[PDB]
């Protein structure tokens, strides 16, 4: 097996990134008012 | 015959060839029929089990108010089908599948728990704390008292013809 | 203007349910999922290990990974640093999953209240999880660890090991729960107005 | 090799969690009827008691807690923690740019206790979601991701 | 000792347990006689007195398991 973990970590980045522009568009809903 | 357990009903005396790798071989067979005596285990653990069942439904047949004894019924009825369903199941061979008994008992645990739920739910619409007088007169819909919960009446129908058929199913499919 | 206030309040409160709901599960994934570190190209041996798992392999040019270590077990962990990490994890798990469980209370309760309950929660459960993730390095100075990545390896020195998904999974659940714990603060404040 | 979990099933695993779903019948049975809700919560944690002999019976002497040791546990501490919910609700019935500061920001001190007469009705979500919660992590856990 | 059948010991437990549940079920009727008949309002004695019921009972119980007892240990021994 190629000993190699780039997709993995991206794909995993990719989704991390996801979940925080979803939260930091909450704090974007409630911080303007 | 020095079987305890089992009764012997025949043999059957018969000759075939077993396949191998070393070559075909003559095998010589015999086969003893074994049937597993069935009344020490109805008397020590079905009875038993039947019995507590039906101390378990005959808590429908108090009056709603006595709420400390008709949750004494309830929660020691599990208490002894629980120590009953352990000495059954000490007594049986290590096996991880579920045997007829098991069903039994299983069946028979989920009679008591549902008559202690079906409790719950009857004191739950209990109005006032205190039974009947027997002096005073019960004006059919102190002065007012709670009338005889439908829950009840009904449970002391459903419960009863429920196991009945599930004994009967069981026995008829088992035996 | 009151009526799309509280619309909103609605919507951004059951997104920020969901979004617990996620960081609940990032939280038990990595917490099971024993790949928080990884073998590479130059590691004398390959496998992996989590906090308290950690698969290894014979040696044979083949996997044979023999696989050791159950948080119920507190010895076959490599090392006492693995076992604190492993204890404020599972700490965090549980912290999470009782806002989870606290998202109960917003029948009776005012919903103020509980959103501070969840906010306190889950910023507890962040600290005990960042807590966790900077005590794991620490234990890599264990026999294990070392004879499966090498000499050079060491603490807070990851060496020829490099670190697989759980381990940045473990630092976005850092960041998550840090940045839902400051949203259910402000949530549980703009309910009050 | 692997082993079958009929026998289980039907045998502790079930009957554990009927006995902490009668634990939680404690909550729905009306205050001030202190001998029956005293005498449940008690007789269900003797039941519990003795259902906890069963689950090493089968296992030799390991010194680490497995699934099924875990399973009891859990239940244990949900029906002993009904109990002592029950005992605390009778006690206490019987007898700088951000918005503002560090008080009214965080910890609630404005009022917060005064509301521990709806204790009950708290616990009576309160279980079934923790218990329905612990089952989703723990089957998910044992069967799934490991 | 494990031995599958029916024994004398096994016949003696079964009827003391028999006994034990037919008191519970004695006052069982008796709770329902006063509560559930009432609002509508050996010779065995009248069903509607709750104290007649108590009454032939605390007669009757001890004087069946002793006719139990004799037959048990006259059949036996
Ligand atoms: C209090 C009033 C006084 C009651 C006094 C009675 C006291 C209690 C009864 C009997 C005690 C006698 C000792 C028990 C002895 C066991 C009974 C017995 O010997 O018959 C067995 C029948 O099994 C069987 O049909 C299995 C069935 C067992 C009986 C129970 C089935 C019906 C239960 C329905 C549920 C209703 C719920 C109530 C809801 C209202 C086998 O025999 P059989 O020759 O074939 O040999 C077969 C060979 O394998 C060795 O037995
Ligand atoms: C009520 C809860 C019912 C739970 C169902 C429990 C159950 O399945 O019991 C079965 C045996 O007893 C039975 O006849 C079940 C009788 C169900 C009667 C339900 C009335 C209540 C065992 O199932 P198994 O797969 O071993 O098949 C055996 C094979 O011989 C059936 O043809
Ligand atoms: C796989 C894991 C399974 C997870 C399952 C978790 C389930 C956990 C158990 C129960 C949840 C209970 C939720 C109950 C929410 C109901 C809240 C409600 O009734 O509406 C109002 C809004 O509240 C609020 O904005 C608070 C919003 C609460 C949001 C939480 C519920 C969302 C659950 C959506 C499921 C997504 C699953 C997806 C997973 C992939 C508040 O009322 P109210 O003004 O009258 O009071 C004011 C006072 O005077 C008296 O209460
Ligand atoms: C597991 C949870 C399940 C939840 C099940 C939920 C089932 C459920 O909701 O029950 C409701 C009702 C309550 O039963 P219940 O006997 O307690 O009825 C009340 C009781 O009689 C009170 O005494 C009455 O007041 P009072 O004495 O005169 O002062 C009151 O009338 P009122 O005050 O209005 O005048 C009555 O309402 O009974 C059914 O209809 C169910 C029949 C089917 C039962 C089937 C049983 C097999
Ligand atoms: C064997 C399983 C049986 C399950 C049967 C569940 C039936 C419960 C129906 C709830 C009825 C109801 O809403 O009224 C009770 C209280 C209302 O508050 P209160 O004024 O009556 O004190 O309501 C509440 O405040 C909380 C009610 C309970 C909701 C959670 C029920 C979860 C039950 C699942 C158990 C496994
Ligand atoms: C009370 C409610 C809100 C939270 C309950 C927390 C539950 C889900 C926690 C408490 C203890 C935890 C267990 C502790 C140890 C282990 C052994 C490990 O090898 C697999 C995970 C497993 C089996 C955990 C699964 C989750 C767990 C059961
Ligand atoms: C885990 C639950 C245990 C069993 C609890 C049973 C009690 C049920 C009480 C609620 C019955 C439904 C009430 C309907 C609303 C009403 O009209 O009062
Ligand atoms: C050691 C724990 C025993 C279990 C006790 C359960 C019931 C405790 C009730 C609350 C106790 C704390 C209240 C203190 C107030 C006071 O001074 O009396
Ligand atoms: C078990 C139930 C535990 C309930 C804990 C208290 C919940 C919050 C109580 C009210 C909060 C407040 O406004 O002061
Ligand atoms: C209703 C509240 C209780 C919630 C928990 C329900 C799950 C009870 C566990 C029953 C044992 C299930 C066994 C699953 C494994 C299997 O059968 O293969
Ligand atoms: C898809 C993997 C799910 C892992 C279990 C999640 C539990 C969430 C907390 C109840
Ligand atoms: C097995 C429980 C039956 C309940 C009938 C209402
Ligand atoms: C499962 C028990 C039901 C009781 C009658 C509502
Ligand atoms: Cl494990």
């Amino acid at each position: 097996d190629s000993r190699d973990y780039s997709t993995e970590l991206s794909v995993t980045v990719a989704v991390g990134a996801s979940l925080l522009f979803l939260n930091i568009l909450a704090f974007a809903a409630l911080y303007y008012k | 015959s020095r079987l305890n357990q089992y009764d012997l009903l025949g043999q059957t005396v018969d000759s075939g060839i077993v396949q191998s790798s070393t070559g075909e071989y003559v095998v010589m067979t015999t086969h003893f029929h074994l049937k597993r005596k069935i009344g020490y285990f109805v008397i020590q653990t079905y009875l038993p089990c039947i019995m507590t069942v039906i101390l378990s439904q005959v808590s429908f047949w108090l009056n709603r108010e006595s709420v400390p004894a008709r949750t004494v019924f309830g929660v020691t009825t599990v208490l002894t089908m629980t120590t009953l369903s352990i000495s059954a199941r000490n007594s049986l061979p290590k096996v991880a599948y579920a045997t007829a008994m098991d069903w039994f008992i299983a069946v028979c645990y989920a009679f008591v728990f549902s008559a202690l739920i079906e409790f719950a739910t009857v004191n739950y619409f209990t109005k006032r704390g205190y039974a009947w007088d027997g002096k005073s007169v019960v004006p059919e819909k102190k002065k007012t008292f709670n009338s005889v919960s439908k829950i009840d009446r009904l449970s002391r129908i459903a419960f009863p013809l429920l196991f009945g058929i599930f004994n009967l199913v069981y026995w008829a499919t088992y035996l | 203007y009151h009526e799309h206030y509280m619309r909103n309040s609605r919507a951004i409160g059951v997104l920020w349910a969901i979004f617990t709901i996620c960081f609940a599960i990032i939280n038990v994934v990595v917490f099971i999922q024993p790949y928080w570190v990884g073998d590479s190209v130059s590691t004398p041996k390959p496998g992996y290990f989590g906090l308290f798992h950690y698969c290894v392999g014979s040696g044979l040019a083949g996997r044979e990974l023999t696989c050791r270590g159950s948080f119920t077990d507190f010895s076959t962990i490599p090392s006492s640093a693995f076992k604190a990490a492993a204890f404020f994890v599972l700490l965090s798990m549980v912290l999470i999953l009782g806002c989870i469980t606290c998202f109960s209370l917003f029948f009776f309760c005012n919903t103020a209240t509980v959103y501070k309950i969840c906010a306190w929660m889950q910023l507890l459960a962040a600290l005990c999880l960042v807590l966790g993730c900077m005590i794991f390095p620490d234990g890599w100075d264990a026999e294990t660890i070392r004879d499966m990545c090498g000499a050079k390896t060491g603490k807070y020195s990851l060496g020829d090991c490099s670190v697989r998904w759980a381990y940045i999974l473990a630092i976005i659940g850092i960041l998550n729960a840090l940045i839902l714990s400051f949203l259910a603060f402000v949530l549980g404040n703009r309910q009050t107005d | 090799l692997s082993r079958r979990m009929g026998y289980f099933t039907i045998q502790t695993y079930i009957p554990c969690t009927l006995i902490v779903v009668l634990s939680w019948v404690s909550f729905w049975i009306n205050k001030d009827a202190v001998p029956a809700r005293t005498s449940l919560g008690i007789t269900t944690v003797l039941t519990m008691t003795t259902l906890s002999t069963i689950a090493r019976k089968s296992l030799p002497k390991v010194s680490y807690v497995t699934a099924m040791d875990l399973f009891v546990s859990v239940c244990f501490i949900f029906v002993f923690s009904a109990l002592v919910e029950y005992g605390t609700l009778h006690y206490f019935v019987s007898n700088c740019l951000d918005g503002k500061d560090c008080a009214s920001f965080f910890c609630c001190f404005e009022d917060c206790h005064i509301r521990i007469a709806k204790m009950d009705s708290y616990a009576r979500i309160f279980f079934p979601t923790a218990f329905c919660l612990f089952n989703l992590v723990y089957w998910v856990s044992y069967l799934y991701l490991g | 000792p494990k031995i599958p059948y029916v024994k004398a010991i096994d016949m003696y437990l079964m009827g003391c347990f028999v006994f034990v549940f037919l008191a519970l079920l004695e006052y069982a009727f008796v709770n329902y006689i006063f509560f559930g008949r009432g609002p509508q309002r050996i010779k065995i004695p009248d069903l509607t007195d709750v104290n007649a019921i108590d009454r032939w009972s605390r007669i009757v119980f001890p004087f069946t398991f002793s006719l139990f007892n004799l037959v048990y240990w006259l059949y036996y021994v």
